[PDB]
Order: structure tokens, then C-alpha cells, then sequence
RNA sequence: UUAAUUCCGAUAACGAACGAGACUCCUCCAUGCUAACUAGUUACGCGACCGGUCGGCGUAACUUCUUAGAGGGACAAGUGGCGUUCAGCCACACGAGAUCGAGCAAUAACAGGUCUGUGAUGCCCUUAGAUGUCCGGGGCUGCACGCGCGCUACACUGAACGGAUCAGCGUGUCCUGCGCCGACAGGUGCGGGUAACCCGCUGAACCCCGUUCGUGAUAGGGAUCGGGGAUUGCAAUUAUUUCCCAUGAACGAGGAAUUCCCAGUAAGUGCGGGUCAUAAGCUCGCGUUGAUUAAGUCCCUGCCCUUUGUACACACCG
């Protein structure tokens, strides 16, 4: 039993090695679990948009979601494997 | 045979699951009329008394509830009761009973089937609510 | 302890504790108020009871609670005078004993997993009086 | 039979033709609480189907402190019933209908810059729940007498004309103005 | 204003407020011009012996009726 | 003079400095003549019941 | 006519571009897919209690609830009415909805803010008895006062005392669970969690249900001060915070004026994040309870446009 961590800021990228992942190891007649999605995750940053106190209370809201699923079995630039046992 | 209907109010997610049986409705294992406000003890007893106990003596239903306040529940609780007994008497019973209680239920008060999308607002900054401001 | 009334079982549940003369009470019950967001003492005399009562009606809804737990359960809202109001945790002393005392009476042990639990005798005897409370009504 | 649970719903008449439109009672909004929460402050005349009962518990909602406060407010409706049940043995219901009947200005005066102009028959409705509230509640401001005895008398004091009513005095004061600036 | 009974409020009690439409212990502490602690605990001894009814109890509204 | 009941038929305008005032055309119901014209504080519709304590004067 | 130089229409204009809209992220459903021992349900056995309860234990069915991908769904579509029967509006049926909330945001302007955010920077100035830089101590907290954002109140629609019962956002190498000690604030040992796993089923508050209090400057209000216990840190005195006892002030809805706001909105209520060794009366978010009034108008106050006038064009601060 192997479960494959895959994290990644971008869904289409993520699910795009994702898919490549289950079908890769389906040919190889490996009975795998489906795609686990875990809740994202948004890193929430609201700042001050002046460099001074002069602006008129306008904040920036800035997010960075950070969306996971795991793989249980018995890569794309922005994409995080990680494997375990 | 049994089904499982989810009544939502803000955020009060309450599932019923209407099986076949005794009259029992019962919510998180407490009676429907143990729920701590008293207030708003006619709001979950509407789905009886107005369809009648003969048609709620053949089914047991237990809603589970989770999420929202306390009136938000209050709201879940009879959404979830009066959806069961009208997914039951669809997939069990003939769609004429059916009609026969949705149009009971409807004419009294919508919301009894059809949940309202009504949410919290996002608040802005600049103010102390979502429309208020400083 | 359900399908019967929770405050009149709290009730009826501390009148068999307090009849059952053998409690714990501790010393400092007549000087300790039961929180520190808490003005006055209690006004009842018989908190101890009381408490112990609804305390094991706790455990029996949702085991391996703890002193933690306990002390979150009968927790509220603390005055801050010319300051916003916010919520504060119970006595942690008072949740303690009162733990204890249940022990006593064998109807809480420890839970394996956490902190303590409801025995068998224990939920043997909250169905007594959850019986009684029924036939009262 | 539909009933708050002790109070019958029927047999409670309008006396005003106006008035019969925009009051919500009888066959078609009966319900056991005068709490439904059904959004009738959505479009122009929603809040002409709203029963009575439920904007009567609505506008004793009234301070910084009762806002978001509506389970008390039904608290203090049904306790009002009872004191009006037991004060007048007539419906409750048929009492507060009646005190809607005479806390309706018929008209009033707008600024110019004054002139006497009729009062539509939903502003009559909505300002005499708004004299009766505002007249129960200042009646309990400082005083050993509960919310639930100056909102039932307030009503059967409305529903009588007795002239002690707040809503009574106030009405009677605004028609007076419009009488000697028409 | 009153704290505690008196021959001549105790008596004025027990005879004519069983006759009242509106029994309530706000109502009946300001006609026997007695406090509402008083007036509170006087009506649940009238409750028992039964010269008086009970409509409705809650936390701040208690509701008495005549027999 | 008696109070006399009138329905609304069509809603004209609104008048007044704030648009508060709505002049409404409204009919009496005893008969269909004297389809006099009225100025209604409030939210008016077309089929309300007025409620006019003085009906001789249009303005 | 429209939220909109948005459109129709008029038409020496026709056809377009930026902005608006579209678009992006959001919540509202979809018992239809895709899947879940870091999510659950249900049926089962097991077992505690008197067929009901069980977040009390166990691995087979499959996705309602939970999570999140894809694809659907709503477009003034349907009906009636009002309209150059046009652009659209109003009212209804159906329906998860019949104007949802951000973000982004043109041409062009300010002598708007910022050199104290920058190893962004011109010039000037100080350069070793220094305006560099370090370490001590003090200050920014200093108080006859005149204002600006706020919190708490002036209660019985309430304070207390006790019972019961419900969230979501989010953070965590520090967050915290249990067993002991203490009245509280604390302390202490054993633990878990780099996290849908542990805190955590986030047992929040308001609220609800009992119980006493009874126009009362009062069991409203907890300001001002005294005496002690602790925690943070190198160190709190000008009280860092925190706890306990005591002290119990003005304040009975507030003058002329003035602010914000149209639906899950105002307001009440608490939570979380930022600041943070110690840390919220601030602010950014979150849920909870949940309205009154309004579907309108240029009356006021703000800008916009057209017309008009100009000796103004550094543009009336002319």
C-alpha cells in the first residue's frame, strides 16, 4: 500500500498529473482509490494598499489556495508529490 | 426502505431519515417535543399537525442536526420532516399521496420544502458590517 | 437521560445525590464562586449537588469529557466592566472534585482514551431517575 | 382547526373595509407562532401579507438592547394574549384587529417649504403597530409593570377608544393637525 | 414600597384580590403599594390553598385568575 | 359630513418636494361618478380603499 | 429607457475602440456523474442500560449528509398589463434565484499622501567632541482645557444565580488535550498535532428554561482608589497584563448639530486573524439572533452634463 500526496496551487495542473497518475497505474493493473480532494485551503493576507497612512482605510485582500488530494495505490512545475507507505 | 432528506437553513444542515415503522420522530435521539426552546415548539410540530399523525404512523423519523443557531435548527428540523415523508411517499407510495401532502405543506409555508438561499454577507472594510460603515 | 425533560432531570438527579448521603461536598463550597467571570456565589446551597448532577448528565451525552472539558461546558460570558464582554472558561478546582466525587460513587471512571467516562453503574442509575421523571409528568 | 394553540383564528372580523386588505388573519395566514421569518421585506407589498400578530411582534424589537431579540418579543405577545383573554374575555385576536381599527390615522400633514394629504391604507397599518409598540414600551421604561401588562393595556385600551391609549392620543393628535391644515 | 405585611394590608390581600380580573404580582404591588418580592410570594401562598388559579408561569410573567 | 369611503384607481404621480405625497385619482364606491383626485401619504397601489374624512375639496 | 454615452429611437453621419457590461473569485441546488480508513451515512454484529438510547467498540455495502472536481442551471425565458405595442418597465406562474458580494476598473487631474517601507532616488546637510553606531536612563503615557473615532451604561424588553442548548471564519513548532495542585489567576508531570488526522463533534455568546431581586443612583452602572496572589520578560515604578477582597463616582436616552444604513441588511451577540515575549476598548474577517421603514424625489447637500458669459489659458489659488 502506497498513498500519494499531491498539493498544488493550481487545479487544472494538479488534476492534470492526477488523471495521468490513476491512469498510469491502472494499466499496470493496480487497484487504486479515487482522487481523496482535501478541503482547500486559502492563506488569507489583508494588507494596507498605501505605503503611508494617507489612503482612505482600503485594505487588499490577497489569497493563496493550496489545493490537495491524495492517492492510495496497492509531474507538472507547480505540483508537489509526495510518497509514503 | 427508508430515505434520507436534508432540510438547510444559514447553516443548520438537519437530515431526516424517514423509515418505515412506528410514529417516532425524534431528533438527535431526543423526542420532537424535548427540543430546548419552547418557543419554537409549534414550528417542528407544523409537518404534524398539519398533515396529521395517521400519515406520520407509519414511518419513524431521526433527524441529526449540525451547524447554525438555535432558530436556524428550528427551521432545519421541520424542512428535513416535511421533505422525508414527501421523498417517501414517492418512492414508496403512489405519486397521488404525494401531491396529496406537498400541497399542504406548500400552501401553508413554502419553506417547509424549499430551502431559502438566504446567507451572511461578506463584510467590508471600512465599516462594521457587511452594509453599515463608520 | 433523554426523552424526558433535561432541566427537571438535573433536578430530580441531584434531590437522589443529595438523598444518597454520600457526596464528597468539599470544604471551601460555601466561599468559592464557580468561575472567575462569576460576580456572586451561588444562591442555591446545594451547588455541589446540583452541579454533580448535571455534570454526570454530561458525561452520559458525550464520554471522555475531562476537567477541560468540563470547565469549556460551564463556561460564559465574563463582564469586563467599560470593556467588551467575552466568554471564560469555568472553575478548573471545582470541575476537578466534583469528578472526583462522581468516582466515589462508582458511576465515573477514567477512559482509556481520554479523561473519564460513564460506567455501567452509572448509566444504570441516570436511567432510574430519567424513569422517574417520567412517570412525575 | 388552526389556533396560536389556545386562541381561534376565525370569528375575528374587519371592521374597515381599508384595513380588510392589508391585515393578515383569517384562512390564508393563520399560523400557530407569530414567527415564519418569510421574507417579506423583499418586494413594495409583501409586508401586507404578513400577519398581524408576527408585525406586532416585530416592532417590539425596538432599542439597541431588543434588537435580534424576536423569541422574547413572542414570549411577550403570547403573554399579552393572556392578560387580554383574561382582562376582556373576548379573542385576543379580535383585540388587536380592533386596536389596528382605531390606531390608523386616516390622514395627516406633509411639509411645504403645511398641507392635510390622506394616509394610504398600509401606512395606517404600519403606523398604528408602530404607536401601539411605541406606547407599550414606554409605559415599562421604569415601572414594576411587565411588557406583557403594558402591551395588553395598550391594546384594549385601543380596541375600546378609551382615549388613555398612547396610540389613541397620537392619533387623535395628528388627525386634529390636518383638520386645521387642509 | 411596602416590605413586609400589615393587619391592615394582609386582610386588604386576601379578600379582594382573589376578585381581580388580572392577578399578577406587578399589578397587585401597586394598588397594596408593596414591593414585588412581596407581592410575588403572597400570590404563591394564595396559589396553593386555592383561592386563586394560575394562567400561565414563566421567568417574569407569572399569570394568576379567580376561581 | 360623513366619512367617506373611497377606492383607488389609478396612481398617477408623485407630488411634494420629497416625492412623499402620491396623487392618486380615487373614485367612491357608492357610485361611479365623483372620481375625484387625492393626495395619499404612503406606500398606494392600484385597488386600495381610501379612508377620506373630507371629500369636497380636490387639491 | 437603463445601475451605466445601457439601449432603442431621432438622425450627415456610418462603422468601431477604451470605460460600463462581459470577465475573475465568491453562496444559492444537482438524492445526476467523479470519487473518499485524514469525510460520513446506513444496514449489520458486538455490549452497557431501562426496542429505545449510545461521537460505546469492530470491517462489509455506497455518497443523502461532508469534502471538491467536471458538467448542467437563469436568459426578463413564460403569462398579463403598460410603452414610438420598439428599448424596456410593472405584475404573476414555474423555479435552488426573477437587481448577490468582492475584485479589476478608461481619458485626465491634484503641487493630494509617502524621502519615517525600500541597497528607489537628485540635491543639501551631518561625518568622528558624529545627525553614523552601540549601551545605560528618561520621554513619546507627561495635563487648568478644546475636539475627533470608540467602548460601557443609564436597567424588570433587566442585573444576577443556576439549568439547558446551538456556530462559522481561521491559526497552530507554537496550538493545546488529559491525570494531579490551587478559591481564582497559576503551577506541574504525561501527551497529541508541521495538521479534514491533534486542539476539535471548536459543548462561543446573545438566546432559551427556572430562580430569587421590585419607581428605588438599587442585586442598574463598575469609573476612581487600597491591600494582597500569580504569569510574561534582562528588568513593569509612571500600577504590561491577570486574579481575589474592598472602595461604589458621574450617568434617569442626552442641547445646537450630526453620522451610517434598504434583507439575512441595520442592530444585538460572541469567535478568529493581524499587532503579539507579555496583548484588544482598534482593525480585518466569521457565524449567531434578526427587524422598522422605503421600491421614491431634486427639497437640502454633493458632483456630472448641456446651454450661456469671459479681458481667464500658470486657466478664479486667474
Amino acid at each position: 500500500r502506497i498513498r500519494i500526496t499531491l498539493t498544488s496551487r493550481n487545479v487544472k495542473s494538479l488534476e492534470k498529473v492526477c488523471a495521468d497518475l490513476i491512469r498510469g497505474a491502472k494499466e499496470k493493473n493496480l487497484k487504486v482509490k479515487g482522487p481523496v480532494r482535501m478541503p482547500t485551503k486559502t492563506l488569507r493576507i489583508t494588507t494596507r494598499k498605501t505605503p503611508c497612512g494617507e489612503g482612505s482605510k482600503t485594505w487588499d485582500r490577497f489569497q493563496m489556495r493550496i489545493h490537495k488530494r491524495l492517492i492510495d495505490l496497492h509531474i507538472e512545475p507547480g505540483v508537489e508529490v509526495e510518497v509514503t507507505i | 426502505q427508508s430515505v434520507q432528506v436534508f432540510g438547510r437553513k444559514k447553516t443548520a444542515t438537519a437530515v431526516a431519515h424517514c423509515k418505515r415503522g412506528n410514529g417516532l420522530i425524534k431528533v438527535n435521539g431526543r423526542p420532537l417535543e424535548m427540543i430546548e426552546p419552547a418557543t419554537l415548539q409549534y414550528k417542528l410540530l407544523e409537518p404534524v399537525l398539519l398533515l396529521g399523525k395517521e400519515r406520520f404512523a407509519g414511518v419513524d423519523i431521526r433527524v441529526r442536526v449540525k451547524g447554525g443557531g438555535h432558530v436556524a435548527q428550528v427551521y432545519a428540523i421541520r424542512q428535513a420532516i416535511s421533505k422525508s415523508l414527501v421523498a417517501y411517499y414517492q418512492k414508496y407510495v403512489d405519486e397521488a399521496s404525494k401531491k396529496e401532502i406537498k400541497d399542504i405543506l406548500i400552501q401553508y409555508d413554502r419553506t417547509l420544502l424549499v430551502a431559502d438561499p438566504r446567507r451572511c454577507e461578506s463584510k467590508k472594510f471600512g465599516g462594521p458590517g457587511a452594509r453599515a460603515r463608520y | 437521560v433523554k426523552d424526558v425533560n433535561q432541566q427537571e432531570f438535573v433536578r430530580a438527579l441531584a434531590a437522589f445525590l443529595k438523598k444518597s448521603g454520600k457526596l464528597k461536598v468539599p470544604e471551601w463550597v460555601d466561599t468559592v464562586k464557580l468561575a472567575k467571570h462569576k460576580e456572586l456565589a451561588p444562591y442555591d446551597e446545594n451547588w455541589f449537588y446540583t452541579r454533580a448532577a448535571s455534570t454526570v448528565r454530561h458525561l452520559y451525552l458525550r464520554g471522555g469529557a475531562g476537567v477541560g472539558s468540563m470547565t469549556k461546558i460551564y463556561g460564559g460570558r465574563q463582564s469586563n466592566g467599560v470593556m467588551p464582554s467575552h466568554f471564560s472558561r469555568g472553575s478548573k478546582s471545582v470541575a476537578r472534585k466534583v469528578l472526583q466525587a462522581l468516582e466515589s460513587l462508582k458511576m465515573v471512571d477514567k477512559d482509556p482514551s481520554g479523561g473519564r467516562k460513564l460506567t455501567p453503574q452509572g448509566q444504570r442509575d441516570l436511567d432510574r431517575i430519567a424513569g422517574q421523571v417520567a412517570a412525575a409528568s | 382547526i388552526k389556533l396560536f394553540g389556545k386562541w381561534s383564528t376565525d370569528d375575528v372580523q374587519i371592521n374597515d373595509i381599508s384595513l380588510q386588505d392589508y391585515i393578515a388573519v383569517k384562512e390564508k395566514y393563520a399560523k400557530f407562532l407569530p414567527h415564519s421569518g418569510g421574507r417579506y421585506a423583499a418586494k413594495r407589498f409583501r409586508k401586507a401579507q404578513c400577519p398581524i400578530v408576527e408585525r406586532l411582534t416585530n416592532s417590539l424589537m425596538m432599542h439597541g438592547r431588543n434588537n435580534g431579540k424576536k423569541l422574547m418579543t413572542v414570549r411577550i405577545v403570547k403573554h399579552a394574549f393572556e392578560i387580554i383573554h383574561l382582562l376582556t374575555g373576548e379573542n385576543p385576536l379580535q383585540v388587536l384587529v380592533n386596536a389596528i381599527i382605531n390606531s390608523g390615522p386616516r390622514e395627516d400633514s406633509t411639509r411645504i417649504g403645511r398641507q392635510a394629504v390622506d394616509v394610504s391604507p398600509l401606512r395606517r397599518v404600519n403606523q398604528a403597530i408602530w404607536l401601539l409598540c411605541t406606547g407599550a414600551r414606554e409605559a415599562a421604561f421604569r415601572n414594576i409593570k411587565t411588557i406583557a401588562e403594558c402591551v395588553a393595556d395598550e391594546l384594549i385600551n385601543a380596541a375600546k377608544g378609551s382615549s388613555n391609549s398612547y396610540a389613541i392620543k397620537k392619533k387623535d393628535e395628528l388627525e386634529r393637525v390636518a383638520k386645521s391644515n387642509r | 414600597n411596602l416590605v413586609l405585611f400589615d393587619k391592615a394590608t394582609y386582610d386588604k390581600l386576601c379578600k379582594e384580590v382573589p376578585n381581580y380580573k388580572l392577578i399578577t404580582p406587578a399589578v397587585v404591588s401597586e394598588r397594596l403599594k408593596i414591593r414585588g418580592s412581596l407581592a410575588r410570594a403572597a400570590l404563591q401562598e394564595l396559589l396553593n390553598k386555592g383561592l386563586i388559579k394560575l394562567v400561565s408561569k414563566h421567568r417574569a410573567q407569572v399569570i394568576y385568575t379567580r376561581n | 359630513q360623513p366619512i367617506k369611503l373611497a377606492r383607488v384607481t389609478k396612481v398617477l404621480g408623485r407630488t411634494g418636494s420629497q416625492g412623499q405625497c402620491t396623487q392618486v385619482r380615487v373614485e367612491f364606491m357608492d357610485d361611479s361618478n365623483r372620481s375625484i383626485i387625492r393626495n395619499v401619504k404612503g406606500p398606494v397601489r392600484e385597488g386600495d380603499v381610501l379612508t377620506l374624512l373630507e371629500s369636497e375639496r380636490e387639491a
